[PDB]
């Protein structure tokens, strides 16, 4: 059934691009929504066991970076019903 | 002509008579309340 | 609700001849249904640019 | 296409065939040999899909018994605005809401029973309303009593309506099939003049009456100075001293700046702390939103105008890879048998009025709903119930469909049967399922007992002991808690007090109090996902298994209410589809006896009770669940033991009525058991040891006297059980928040 | 090609009355002329009567109750609160009676001409001509002229200051 | 059409005494058989007649020994002055004999198509009660005209009472 899984990384771009430049200031994020996440997960990634549920830019850019991530992978598998 | 037919069906009757000795009985226990003797 | 110089009706009638134009490709039929549909999504598309304009941003 | 046919002088209107019982089932028109054609006269009586296959008659027969249901809706919300009006407190309750309890219905002097009339306050007794419909009155704007009378009269004359509706559309002007199946027009008319007229008008209501009123109430005035809400719309003057946006008219609404509306509109949410209730300004501009949102969602469905969709070139457009046909034949099946419609209907209704319980008792929307108790539990309460047998019809009808009207024809691989192929794969899964959370979800309450009994109270899973500290909910309650200033960004407050923020105190009473969740309530949410999974384990069951079971390969033949098969394959009594709705009906009762004793007794220790000075609190329980959740000795003993105190030593008093609903609702419990366990071949010949009895004195009856049929005998017992067992609950609660709110 | 538009025919010829057979939009295309006729004649109806009711607005005997609300607004200030919630009743129950049964009865299919039958002290009428149809056509084209004359009259004070209409001439 | 109206010739009625013409432009004829109507159009128009020669001969003043009346509406001083004499009780029951024993029969007669739907028998008259084709008809329709403004004229004769909470003679005593 899986005929065609050819590419992963272009939902990559497809889904840090289209958040990281708009900032949209006044929420969590002042700057865009994927450097709000990826300015903070390299304070937190060379072994650290902080990160409590108060930690809003990592704990909450989880959720709200994933639930559109594996939504545009999904439509880029919808994106080989075309073929 | 059966609409008096209807009324003597078993649950229309059972309503009629029921709510009638219901009546008889709380009709007779307002006017005569807390009737243990007789 | 000003004249010509821009305002509001300026960025609504943009929304209606856009919104016209996507009649013209949604069932394209020349009839009144697509004045009467796509004028009103147009107005859809016009309303909701229009106070997203104004919320966020300068109008 | 679209048009209107409709046959006119149909049925005649005569009591001819009221004199004949059981005219409608040509299976039941014999006349009664037995009593058991006296029952299947009442089981068969809405079996309209068993009447005639016609699906014209059907759908006639259908529609105008709708009538006759919102004719009864319509007399008993006029019975409430009348008992309103001419019985109730109400206006008197207006005075001062959190002093005066409630009261409608005032006992008529016989026996005793006057002793029911508790003293409410306002100067006249009766028995208290939980029902709270005081609540919905303020936020209504009802001012005085004429208002209800003269809506307690058009309520009537709404039922009068309904009645000549129904009688107008079954007999003098009935419509076609061809009007019934135009689906397109009928959510194209739901949507849009159901739903979304519903709420722009009560949008209208609630600005031109119920902002001005409880805007006038919220400022403390007593319903004299107050003018009328008609009186609010002959001058803005009026108005705009309240709220200044209605000088402006409607100018700023057709010139877009609807900046000018946020007097009247707003978005604020969180709870006003003088009526405890939602802030009307947020509830109007809520019902523009439904407004707007529904008008909008009304108009994607093409009728007669080439624009908007049809269902079918929808479900034909999700050919999905791993369903293969795809929602083909969908569109074929909901349009042409009614219990397929009545599953999803009820499953969505129900779990709609589940979606109320919760929204009513975290964001309480009524003034004054918080401040007395048991308006915000009962209301929290039976919203559950209706919400849980609403499902378990979905897990009927959805059977029936699967029984009467299923049709592999039309149904060839499409995304239904294709589940049918590995039903097997279904219900193992619910079954590991099932027996997962009925492990992890019980067998922590039978360790935290033991431990707590074995003394060994380190071991157990306690605050103190191992933590199961429930880490998303306390997390995305925290997200919550940062809503009103992070992402709900013009916002003011969170949500709701469940979330967030400090409480409210409303006349030195709880209105919402933030909800913490620990490592006690983790459990109860197993509980709940274990005994939700259960019956959705026999509703699933009862609907795969409905037609061609491995074990009986015929229950399409059979039926859906047949009892069994028999003896053989070892005895496969209660086998049917109906059988496991027979099931799902215990387990409702099961499923929301645990929502409702989880509810009112973490609402009892987290939230409900008053407050004194210097910001003190005060629980009605006493902070008392999460070192008490987490056994059954302490649910039991600190939750069904010690809040029956103030239920049992009910009597002499005004909630001794509860004290008789609390034990003879026992009663009928246990009354249930004789039908579940017992069978008719016992009855049977036991009745007619008795009608030897008879036949000695020639007192034999003409119509024979037979025992209860097997599903009759059964279905008894559940709506015994149901009407025991959920009645002890209704006595308890009501009987228990009484005596403190 | 129907006379009046861009050469672009329409399909509609089937007993309207004023031969024009103006659809740029084809309304009559999506809704029966019937119903449409009688909005036609029945708007026409307010026009007349609308616009010599502005024209007797300030003009000579009064039922002489007032002397300040001779504007517009002003008079559905004024007049609304008390004196015109029954010119609102009166032809309600007139409408409800009357022009329900006559617009549901001929857009249901019943034969008529949407003028509604009535009080003819006047009239030609008694030849079944074309000047019958002649008072119809001029009827109608004397309604939507009046009609426009609404908008006139009301255009005639709000981007004047909300004065009157014959004074507009000094 | 049958109507001298707009258009509805001939509903269901056509030859019941309207002598104007048959009215009916909703859609009661339509569905509801048309005889019910009929009895509740006569009752209606007799106790309406009975209705406005009450408030007219009681603005006439005459009481045995009461209030002065100053309305004869607006229920306590009139209505519940004479309620709390134990004396209307009676004149509601006596009519509740009549329509249960004498009404509801001949509701049935109105029931099964029998009775031309008013008609109590009822003519003390000589020389002018006649049972037959023209003054039944000519007169029926006098019961039924007079009972219709007895309708609308008793329903003035209630509402006069905000801008005059006076009685009617008072009413003709103003303008
Ligand atoms: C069908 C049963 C029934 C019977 C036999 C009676 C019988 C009687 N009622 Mg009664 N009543 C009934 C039902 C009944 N009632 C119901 C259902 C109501 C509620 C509407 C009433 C309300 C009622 C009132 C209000 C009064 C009576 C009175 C009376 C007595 C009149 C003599 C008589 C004993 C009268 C009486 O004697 O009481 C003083 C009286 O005043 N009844
Ligand atoms: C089956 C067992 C049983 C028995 C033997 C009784 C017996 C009695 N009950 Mg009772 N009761 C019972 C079950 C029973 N009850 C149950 C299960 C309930 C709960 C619903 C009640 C609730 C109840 C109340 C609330 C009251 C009684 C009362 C009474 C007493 C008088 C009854 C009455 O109204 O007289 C009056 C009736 C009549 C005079 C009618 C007889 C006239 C005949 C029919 C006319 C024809 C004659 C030829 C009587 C001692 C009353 C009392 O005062 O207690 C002592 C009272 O107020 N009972
Ligand atoms: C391209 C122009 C444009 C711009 C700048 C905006 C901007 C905005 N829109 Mg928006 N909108 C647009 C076009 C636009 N819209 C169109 C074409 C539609 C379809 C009709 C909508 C429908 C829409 C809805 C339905 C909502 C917004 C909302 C919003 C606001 C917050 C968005 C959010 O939650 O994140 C923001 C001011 C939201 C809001 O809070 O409005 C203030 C909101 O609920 N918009
Ligand atoms: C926009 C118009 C409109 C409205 C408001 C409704 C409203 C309703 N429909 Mg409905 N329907 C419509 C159009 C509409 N329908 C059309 C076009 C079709 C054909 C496709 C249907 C087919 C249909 C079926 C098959 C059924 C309904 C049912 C219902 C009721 C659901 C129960 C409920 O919500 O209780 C809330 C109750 C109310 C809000 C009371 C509303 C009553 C007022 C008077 C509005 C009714 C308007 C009415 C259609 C006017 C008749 C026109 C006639 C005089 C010419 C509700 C009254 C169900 C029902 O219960 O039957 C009655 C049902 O089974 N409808
Ligand atoms: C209190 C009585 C009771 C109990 C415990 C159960 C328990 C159960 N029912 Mg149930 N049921 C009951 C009454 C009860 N029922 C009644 C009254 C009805 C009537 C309507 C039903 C109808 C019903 C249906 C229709 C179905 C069930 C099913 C199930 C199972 C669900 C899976 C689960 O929870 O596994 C976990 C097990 C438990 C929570 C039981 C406690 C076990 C503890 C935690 C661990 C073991 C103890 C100990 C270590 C044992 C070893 C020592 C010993 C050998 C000495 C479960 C065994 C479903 C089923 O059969 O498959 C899923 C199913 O479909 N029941
Ligand atoms: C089912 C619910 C449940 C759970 C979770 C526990 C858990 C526990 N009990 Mg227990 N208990 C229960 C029910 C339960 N109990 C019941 C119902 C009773 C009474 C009949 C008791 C009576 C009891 C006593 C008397 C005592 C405990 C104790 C304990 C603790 C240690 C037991 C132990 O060594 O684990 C054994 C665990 C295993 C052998 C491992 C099996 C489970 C693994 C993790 C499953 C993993 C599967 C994996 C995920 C598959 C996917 C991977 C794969 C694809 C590769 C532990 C917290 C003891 C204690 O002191 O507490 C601190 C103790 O003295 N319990
Ligand atoms: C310029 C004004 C004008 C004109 C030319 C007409 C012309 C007409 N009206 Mg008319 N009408 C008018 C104003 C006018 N109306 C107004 C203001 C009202 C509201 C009261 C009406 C209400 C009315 C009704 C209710 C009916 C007519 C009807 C008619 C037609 C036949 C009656 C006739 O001979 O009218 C002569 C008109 C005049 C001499 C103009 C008076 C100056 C005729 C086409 C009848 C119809 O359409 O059916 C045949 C009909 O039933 N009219
Ligand atoms: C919901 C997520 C489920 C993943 C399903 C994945 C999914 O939806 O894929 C979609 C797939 C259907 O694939 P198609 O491309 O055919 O779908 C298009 C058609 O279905 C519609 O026309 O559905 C299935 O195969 C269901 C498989 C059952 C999978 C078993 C798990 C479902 C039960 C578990 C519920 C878990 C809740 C967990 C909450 C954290
Ligand atoms: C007094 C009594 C009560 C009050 C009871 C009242 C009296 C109830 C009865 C009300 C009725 C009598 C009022 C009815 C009013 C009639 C309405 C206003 C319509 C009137 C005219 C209609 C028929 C229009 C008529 C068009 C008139 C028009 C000119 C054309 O030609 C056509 C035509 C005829 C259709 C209480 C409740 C107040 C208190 C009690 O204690 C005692
Ligand atoms: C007939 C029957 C009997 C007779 C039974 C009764 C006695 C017959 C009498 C019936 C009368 C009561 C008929 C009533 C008719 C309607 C009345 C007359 C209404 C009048 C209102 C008119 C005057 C208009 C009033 C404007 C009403 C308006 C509100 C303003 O304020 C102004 C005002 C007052 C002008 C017998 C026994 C005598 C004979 C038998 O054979 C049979
Ligand atoms: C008790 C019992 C019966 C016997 C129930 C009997 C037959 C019904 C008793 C109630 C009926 C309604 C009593 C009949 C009374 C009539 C209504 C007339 C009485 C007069 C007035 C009440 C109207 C069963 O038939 C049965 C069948 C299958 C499983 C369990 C059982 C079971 O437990």
């Amino acid at each position: 059934y899986p005929l065609n899984p050819a590419v992963i990384f272009i939902a990559l771009i497809g889904w840090s691009a289209v958040a990281a430049i708009p900032s949209n200031i006044p929420v969590l994020g002042g700057t865009g929504l994927t450097q709000a996440f990826l300015a903070s997960i390299q304070r937190l990634l060379a072994q650290y066991p902080t990160g409590p549920k108060l930690d809003d830019p990592f704990w909450f850019y989880l959720i709200v970076y994933h639930v559109g991530l594996f939504a545009l992978l999904i439509f880029g598998q919808i994106g080989y019903a075309g073929y | 002509m059966n609409l008096k037919k209807y009324l003597s069906t078993a649950p229309v009757v059972a309503t009629l008579w029921l709510f009638l000795t219901a009546g008889i009985l709380i009709e007779l226990n307002r006017f005569f309340p807390d009737s243990l003797f007789y | 609700m000003i004249t010509i110089p821009y305002t509001i009706p300026t960025i609504m009638v943009i929304s209606n001849l856009v919104g016209v134009a996507v009649g013209r490709y949604a069932l394209g039929r020349s009839d009144l249904t697509q004045l009467i549909a796509s004028m009103c999504f147009g107005h859809i598309i016009g309303v909701g640019i229009v106070l997203g304009l104004s919320n966020m941003g300068v109008i | 296409q679209v048009k209107v046919v409709v046959d006119r002088d149909v049925v005649p209107t005569s009591f001819e065939k009221w004199a004949k019982p059981g005219h409608f089932s040509r299976s039941l028109a014999k006349g009664p040999k037995t009593t058991t054609w006296i029952w299947n006269l009442h089981a068969d009586a809405h079996d309209f899909d068993s009447h005639t296959s016609s699906l014209e008659e059907v759908s006639r027969k259908i529609f105008s018994a709708h009538f006759g249901q919102l004719a009864i809706i319509f007399i008993w919300l006029s019975g409430m605005y009348f008992h309103g009006a001419r019985f109730s407190n109400y206006v008197a309750w207006l005075s001062n809401p959190t002093g005066i309890k409630p009261s409608a219905q005032v006992v008529w002097p016989i026996v005793g029973q006057q002793i029911l009339n508790a003293d409410v306050g306002g100067g006249m007794q009766g028995i208290q309303i939980t029902s709270g419909l005081f609540q919905l009155w303020r936020a209504s704007g009802i001012v005085n009593e004429l208002q209800l009378y003269v809506t307690a009269l058009g309520g009537l004359g709404m039922a009068g309506l309904m009645i000549f509706a129904g009688w107008f559309h079954y007999h003098k002007a009935a419509p076609k099939l061809e009007w019934f199946q135009n689906v397109e027009s009928m959510l194209n008319h739901h949507l849009a003049g159901l739903l979304g007229l519903g709420s722009l008008s009560w949008a209208g209501h609630q600005i031109h009456v119920s902002l001005p009123i409880n805007k006038l109430l919220d400022a403390g005035v007593a319903p004299s100075s107050i003018p009328l809400p008609h009186e609010f719309i002959l001058n803005r003057n009026l108005m705009a001293e309240l709220y200044p946006s209605f000088q402006q008219g409607l100018v700023p609404f057709f010139t877009l700046n609807w900046k000018q509306y946020s007097d009247i509109l707003t978005f604020k949410g969180g709870l006003s702390p003088v009526t405890g209730g939602l802030w009307l300004t947020d509830v109007a501009h809520h019902h523009l939103a439904i407004a707007v949102l529904f008008l909008v969602a009304g108009h994607m469905y093409r009728t007669n105008w080439g624009i908007g969709h049809s269902i079918k070139q929808i479900l034909e457009a999700h050919k999905g890879p791993l369903t293969g046909e795809g929602h083909k034949g969908l569109y074929e099946i909901l349009t042409t048998s009614w219990h397929a419609n009545l599953a999803i209907n009820l499953a969505m209704l129900g779990s709609l009025s589940i979606i109320v319980a919760h929204h009513m008792y975290a964001m309480p929307p009524y003034p004054y709903l918080a401040t007395d108790y048991p308006t915000q539990l009962s209301l929290f309460t039976h919203h559950m119930w209706i919400g849980g047998f609403c499902i378990v019809g979905a897990g009927a009808h959805a059977a029936i469909y699967m029984v009467r009207d299923y049709s592999p024809t039309v149904n060839f691989n499409n995304v239904l049967d294709r589940m049918i192929r590995h039903r097997d794969a279904i219900i193992s899964h619910l079954n590991w399922v099932c027996i997962f959370l009925g492990m992890h979800s019980f067998g922590l309450y039978i360790h935290n007992d033991t431990m707590r009994a074995l003394g060994r109270a380190q071991d157990m899973f306690s605050d103190t002991a191992i933590q199961l500290q429930p880490v998303f909910a306390q997390w995305i309650q925290q997200i919550h808690t940062l809503a009103p200033g992070n992402t709900a960004v013009n916002a003011l407050a969170t949500a709701s007090y469940a979330f967030g923020a400090d409480t409210v105190t409303v006349g030195s009473k709880i209105a919402m109090m933030p909800i913490k969740l620990g490592t006690a309530d983790f459990m109860v949410h197993h509980i709940h996902a274990f005994t939700i999974h259960v019956t959705t384990l026999i509703l699933l069951k009862g609907v795969l298994y409905a037609r061609n079971s491995r074990l009986i390969p015929d229950k399409a033949n059979l039926g859906f209410r047949f009892p069994c098969d028999g003896p053989g394959r070892g005895g496969t009594c209660q086998v049917s589809a109906w059988d496991h709705v027979f099931l799902g009906l215990f387990w409702m009762y099961n499923a929301l006896s645990i929502v409702i004793f989880h509810f009112s007794w973490k609402m009892q220790s987290d939230v409900w009770g008053t407050v004194t000075s210097n910001g003190a609190i005060s629980h009605i329980t006493g902070g008392n669940f999460a070192q008490s959740a987490i056994t059954i000795n302490g649910w039991l003993r600190d939750f069904l033991w010690a809040q029956a105190s103030q239920v049992i030593q009910s009597y002499g008093s005004s909630l001794s009525a509860y004290g008789l609903m609390f034990l003879g609702a026992h009663f009928v419990w246990a009354f249930s058991l004789m039908f579940l366990f017992s069978g008719r071949g016992y009855w049977q010949e036991l009745i007619e040891s008795i009608v030897w009895a008879h036949n000695k004195l020639k007192v034999a009856p003409a119509i024979a006297p037979r025992a209860l049929s097997i599903t009759q005998g059964r279905a008894v017992g559940v709506a015994h059980y149901l009407l025991g067992g959920i009645a002890t609950t209704w006595a308890f609660f009501l009987a228990r928040i009484i005596a403190v709110g | 090609v129907p006379f009046a538009p861009v050469p672009e025919a329409v399909r509609e010829s089937g007993l309207a009355g004023s031969e024009a057979e103006f659809d740029p939009l084809m309304i009559t295309s999506y809704l029966p002329i019937s119903w449409m006729r009688e909005s036609e004649v029945k708007h026409g109806r307010i026009a007349m009567l609308a616009f010599v009711g502005t024209l007797a607005q300030q003009a000579y005997q009064f039922p002489w109750y007032k002397g300040a609300p001779t504007t517009l607004v002003g008079a559905h200030d004024h007049f609304v609160t008390t004196a015109l919630a029954q010119i609102l009743l009166f032809t309600s129950a007139f409408e409800i009676v009357a022009g329900v049964p006559a617009a549901i009865q001929t857009v249901r299919g019943s034969g008529r001409l949407p003028g509604y039958y009535g009080f003819d002290p006047l009239g030609l009428w008694g030849k079944d001509e074309a000047s019958r149809k002649r008072m119809e056509l001029a009827e109608v084209k004397n309604g939507r002229l009046a009609m426009i004359a609404m908008l006139a009259l009301w255009h005639q004070e709000v981007l004047s200051g909300g004065m009157g209409v014959i004074e507009q001439l000094v | 059409p049958s109507m001298p109206f707009l258009k509805r010739p001939s509903k269901l009625d056509g030859s019941l005494p309207g002598g104007e013409g048959c009215f009916d432009p909703l859609g009661f004829t339509e569905v509801f058989s048309l005889e019910w109507l009929r009895e509740a159009e006569i009752k209606h128009c007799r106790v309406a007649m009975l209705a406005v020669l009450g408030v007219i001969a009681q603005e006439f003043g005459t009481f045995d020994f009461y209030n002065a009346k100053s309305k004869l509406q607006l229920s306590p001083d009139l209505h519940n002055q004479f309620v709390q004499n134990g004396a209307l009780q009676q004149i509601l029951l006596f009519v509740c004999a009549w329509e249960f024993i004498v009404g509801l029969p001949a509701l049935i007669e109105s029931v099964n198509g029998n009775r031309e739907p008013g008609y109590f028998g009822f003519d003390p008259l000589k020389l002018g009660g006649t049972v037959g084709s023209a003054q039944w008809k000519r007169m029926q329709a006098g019961e039924l005209r007079n009972g219709r403004l007895a309708m609308i004229a008793f329903g003035g004769f209630f509402h006069q009472q905000l801008l005059t909470k006076q009685g009617i003679i008072e009413q003709l005593a103003h303008f």
